[PDB]
């Protein structure tokens, strides 16, 4: 599910800071 | 009438590692414990996606470090 | 050394419904199909969290509508 | 996991628009 995955990755990158 | 539900599921795991473990290794431990294929795994820490051939020490991942993982599954 | 991994897992399901189904009903169908407890389920559509006692028609959820669901699990 | 859940909900609300 590529477009949701990229969004969630971008969100998880944010959460990791 | 068919509807589609994009399910996003959150579960926290703990992992027993050495600083010397590679990222690839960690994804294998997550597969062994949770059944997520490692090629569907995107491990995230301190604002980066982590590269398979690096070690946890490479990223200063220390004990009680909190990583994120984003995966796609077909079934739980 | 113990590390923690916050796993976020994405899986898309399809559901066979009537416009007259309540939100509560839909969460029960998702439990029946995927094992997510309905009280851990937060169903989302068109920018809102959906309330259990409303129907899909209440939210103009039509066929091939795409909903989101955010849940917490202890194990997959 | 309440703080990650609220973030992901907020992200899923965004994605739903």
């Amino acid at each position: 599910y590529p477009e949701d995955e990229e969004e969630l990755i971008r969100k998880a990158i944010e959460l990791s800071l | 009438m068919q509807i589609f539900v994009q399910t996003i599921t959150v579960m926290r795991i703990a992992l027993e590692v050495e600083p010397s473990d590679t990222i690839e290794n960690v994804k294998a431990k997550i597969q062994d414990k949770e059944g997520i294929p490692p090629d569907q795994q995107r491990l995230i820490f301190a604002g980066m996606q982590l590269e398979d051939g690096r070690t946890l020490s490479d990223y200063n991942i220390k004990r009680d470090s909190n990583l994120y993982l984003v995966s796609s599954l077909r079934s739980l």
